[PDB]
């Protein structure tokens, strides 16, 4: 899999200082603690699919193996990254204003 | 007791010779295990015999806000 | 869960036929009773030599 | 007695379960006090103005 | 291939003839057979009747022998034949029983298959003496914040769970089975634990709900359950405590560790009283026989901490005892109190006042003391035990107190907030490194300004923080065992950083 690190969420990242908007900065740290535990719930690799024991234990053949032939060569397309760029776009304009 | 033993082995092989399946069960064992599995498959799940599952999921729209500083 | 559950249904129905069918088959074997006495005592002849 | 697990110890709500003098003095004091609060809460409940227009 | 395995068994069966030492039946009634004959039976020897039931001969009288029946007496007619087996009662034992449901005699009731155990063991063995024992030092982790703080349990101690009906006596002994999953899937061989659970006279539907609770938490691959239910005969609820120690002594004899739970021992003294008064034995106080102390003593003395010359094994015993109206001064609640080491006294008043688990720490003791706590837990809980004990002196001033000294207002202020740390939901057992951090947040003084209703919400927020963002500190209290000066400062800014921005 792939996993990149981050910076320290210690002093600055919870003190964004909006117009008395400490609640929006508090919600920003609350998403990092939730997703890091959901990443700690499941590993990077899933379980392995034993194919040889499937043929003998489910030995009524045809209908068992045809689903196991179609679901084996499938693909899982992850969601889009369209909102990933526009949120990073407003950081470029505000850093020029800061 | 071996002569009693092979008498048992004879009656297992006449029980092997089947053409209609359950001879002594009748409708009693046929209505039971058909209703027993369907009562258990209702607790198990509605899945087909060969339909492989495939779907997709929608991630959250990462929105932004404004904050005027400097 | 269907291939292994239904196997136990005819595993019990197998023995449900035999043990009611043995007693109707050995009830007329009185010609086998005259050797059943003659095979018992030779095991007893084998048995009484153990303590002696 | 009570300075060990073996001996008898008293719980909460043991004056009313006895039913003596203090158990009867407590029931007639919760009633003679909350009888006057059924007066002041019912007299001020007649001060709804919409009912008076119906009157 | 269903016909082939049935033909396989009957040729593999043994049909051989033997001798016997039989004796006719005189008078069967209420589950006590009187047999005339059987001139060479030992005491407590298993016989078997003509129908198929088995029997254990308890009274060796001159002209007859009194044999209890393992079943129902409607199949025993006067004039039957009582053959002899020739052996005292023995149970299968080994590693193969792990993850099965067994009755009091080792048969399989869950319907997976027969036990493949190659060994066999008697149930009437003795305890080890004084020489093969050593003092208890290792901790047995329960996972309850009030047990490991104030009434600890070592690995070889007997601890009694005493209380009334419906106060969470079964639930305290059901998450102690769940909590040992974190060691039982790892690598450290001398920290694993094995749990056995004995149900004595409960209904079959309750045991069928508790196996599913332990199947859900993936905690039925190292647990055995011995079920002698309510419908089963009166002597099968007598053997079943002694049929579990014989499975918990195979792990003590071979250098391993174990745990056993008797649920409950107050239904064994009743199933044994019925067997006595039907055999015409002299009664005593509350119609119990003269040897009900000798019934429970030689079952709890089999729990021992062995030394290194014999293997280093252990056996830990937790018996459950149900009192009636909170009177521990009855007959059986005073036998088992004077045998064991300490009690955990769950009240019913604290259960409805919000304190759950409702452990009364005023009456709960443990006489192995602080010698079974780790060095981290011992340092913080030694002041907490002194702090809570000063609160219980002044609990009677809380209902009308505002005109008191500022020390007394402080003693009330810390006692309420230490109590909220002790409450805990069901089926959530914690770790010792997470337990010591929450106690350290409270006993130092970092909570006397937070509102007493928020102490639960603050704790669930703080624990999920330090698991993900301070994982490298909870590996230097788990592996170190103690809490040093480097970790004392490192934990100090953590609870000051979280408390500063908390309310959001
Ligand atoms: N920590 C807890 N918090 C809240 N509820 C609990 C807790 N522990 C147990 N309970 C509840 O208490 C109820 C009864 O508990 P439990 O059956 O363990 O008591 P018991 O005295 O062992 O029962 P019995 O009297 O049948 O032996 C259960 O319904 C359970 O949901
Ligand atoms: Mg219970």
């Amino acid at each position: 899999r792939k996993l990149a690190l981050k910076a320290i969420d210690w002093v600055a990242f919870g003190e964004i200082i909006p117009r008395n908007q400490k609640a929006i900065a508090n919600s920003l740290k609350s998403w990092n603690e939730t997703l890091s535990t959901r990443l700690a719930a499941l590993p990077e690799k899933p379980p392995a699919i034993d194919w040889a024991y499937y043929k003998a234990t489910v030995a009524k053949a045809g209908l068992v193996d045809d689903f196991e032939k179609k679901f084996n060569a499938l693909k899982v397309p992850v969601p889009e990254d369209k909102y990933t760029a526009l949120v990073d776009a407003e950081e470029q304009e505000d850093v020029k204003r800061c | 007791v071996q002569k009693l033993f092979v008498d048992k082995i004879r009656e297992y092989r006449t029980k092997r010779q089947t053409s209609g399946g359950p001879v002594d069960a009748g409708p009693e064992y046929q209505q039971d295990l058909d209703r027993e599995l369907f009562k258990l498959k209702q607790m198990y799940g509605k899945a087909d015999m060969n339909t492989f599952p495939n779907f997709t999921f929608e991630d959250p729209k990462f929105e932004a806000v404004e904050k005027p500083q400097s | 869960s269907v291939q292994n559950m239904m196997r136990q249904k005819e595993q019990e129905h197998m023995i449900r036929w035999v043990e009611k069918h043995v007693v109707q088959s050995i009830s007329a074997q009185q010609e086998k009773e005259t050797i059943a006495k003659c095979i018992a005592d030779l095991k007893l002849l084998a048995k009484k030599a153990q303590a002696q | 007695s009570s300075d060990t697990p073996e001996g008898v110890r008293s719980g909460a709500g043991a004056v009313r379960d006895a039913g003596g003098a203090f158990g009867k003095k407590e029931q007639a004091d919760e009633e003679r006090y909350f009888r006057a609060r059924a007066r002041e809460q019912l007299a001020a409940l007649k001060k709804h103005h919409e009912n008076e227009i119906s009157h | 291939e269903v016909s082939s395995i049935l033909e396989e068994r009957i040729l593999g069966a043994d049909t051989s003839v033997d001798l016997e030492e039989t004796g006719r039946v005189l008078s069967i009634g209420d589950g006590i057979a009187r047999v005339h004959g059987l001139r060479n039976v030992q005491a407590e020897e298993m016989v078997e009747f003509s129908s198929g039931l088995k029997g254990m001969s308890l009274n060796l009288e001159p002209d007859n022998v009194g044999v209890v029946v393992f079943g129902n007496d409607k199949l025993i007619k006067e004039g039957d034949i009582v053959k002899r087996t020739g052996a005292i009662v023995d149970v299968p034992v080994g590693e193969e029983l792990l993850g099965r449901v067994v009755d009091a005699l080792g048969n399989a009731i869950d319907g997976k298959g027969p036990i493949g155990s190659k060994t066999r063991r008697r149930v009437g063995l003795k305890a080890p003496g004084i020489i093969p024992r050593i003092s208890v030092r290792e901790p047995m982790q329960t996972g309850i914040k009030a047990v490991d703080s104030l009434v600890p349990i070592g690995r070889g101690q007997r601890e009694l769970i005493i209380g009334d009906r419906q106060t969470g006596k079964t639930s305290i002994a059901i998450d102690t089975i769940i909590n040992q999953k974190r060691f039982n899937d790892g690598t450290d061989e001398k920290k694993k634990l094995y749990c056995i659970y004995v149900a004595i006279g409960q209904k079959r539907s309750t045991v069928a709900q508790l196996v599913k609770r332990l199947t859900d938490a993936d905690a039925m691959k190292y647990t055995i359950v011995v079920s002698a239910t309510a419908s089963d005969a009166a002597p099968l609820q007598y053997l079943a405590p002694y049929s579990g120690c014989s499975m918990g002594e195979y792990f003590r004899d071979n250098g391993k560790h174990a745990l056993i739970i008797y649920d409950d021992l107050s239904k064994q003294a009743v199933a044994y009283r019925q067997m006595s008064l039907l055999l015409r034995r002299p009664p005593g106080r509350e119609a119990y026989p003269g040897d009900v102390f000798y019934l429970h003593s030689r079952l709890l003395e089999r729990a021992a901490k062995m030394n290194d010359a014999f293997g280093g094994g252990s056996l830990t015993a937790l018996p459950v005892i149900e009192t009636q109206a909170g009177d521990v001064s009855a007959y059986i609640p005073t036998n088992v109190i004077s045998i064991t080491d300490g009690q955990i006294f769950l009240e019913t008043e604290l259960f409805y006042k919000g304190i759950r688990p409702a452990i009364n720490v005023g009456l709960s003791v443990s006489r192995v003391g602080s010698a079974a706590q780790t060095r981290a837990m011992k340092q913080v809980a030694g002041t907490m035990k002194l702090e809570l004990a000063q609160y219980r002196e002044v609990a009677a001033f809380a209902q009308f107190g505002s005109d008191l000294d500022a020390a007394t207002q402080q003693l009330l202020s810390r006692g309420v907030r230490l109590t909220e740390l002790l409450k805990q939901g069901q089926y959530a057992p914690m770790a010792i490194e997470e337990q010591v951090a929450v106690i350290y947040a409270g006993v130092r003084g970092y909570l006397d300004k937070l509102e007493p209703s928020k102490i639960t919400k603050f704790e669930n927020a703080f624990l999920s923080h330090v698991i993900s963002q301070h994982q490298a500190l909870l590996g230097k209290i788990r592996a170190d065992g103690k809490i040093s000066e480097e970790t004392d400062a490192k934990l100090k800014e953590i609870v000051t950083n979280f408390l500063a921005g908390f309310e959001a």
